[PDB]
């Protein structure tokens, strides 16, 4: 029973390194997207 | 066990994190204001 209550622990731990893991990609897809969308800003550039 | 079914009421998804939503875009002017720039340049 301890070792359920162990495993499910651990089990929680494993999602954290893996909700580093999401965020990491979630977090990096939207940051080249939006580094992309800096030519919106050269293209206000264009404005100057 | 869901069974979403209520004649009466339709049951909310309850589980979104209501502190990361509701902050896309559209923002039709990001562009247009450099359009009628030029419209008003011309």
């Amino acid at each position: 029973q301890s070792l359920t209550d162990q495993i499910l622990s651990v089990e929680q731990r494993y999602k954290e390194k893996q909700e580093n893991l999401i965020r990491s990609e979630q977090i990096r897809r939207e940051e080249v997207i939006y580094n992309a969308e800096q030519k919106l800003s050269r293209q206000m550039k264009l404005e100057e | 066990k869901i069974l979403p079914l209520s004649k009466t009421s339709y049951n909310q998804f309850t589980n979104y994190n209501v502190f990361n939503v509701a902050h896309q875009e559209t923002e039709a002017e990001a562009k247009l204001e450099e359009s009628k720039h030029k419209i008003r340049q011309m």
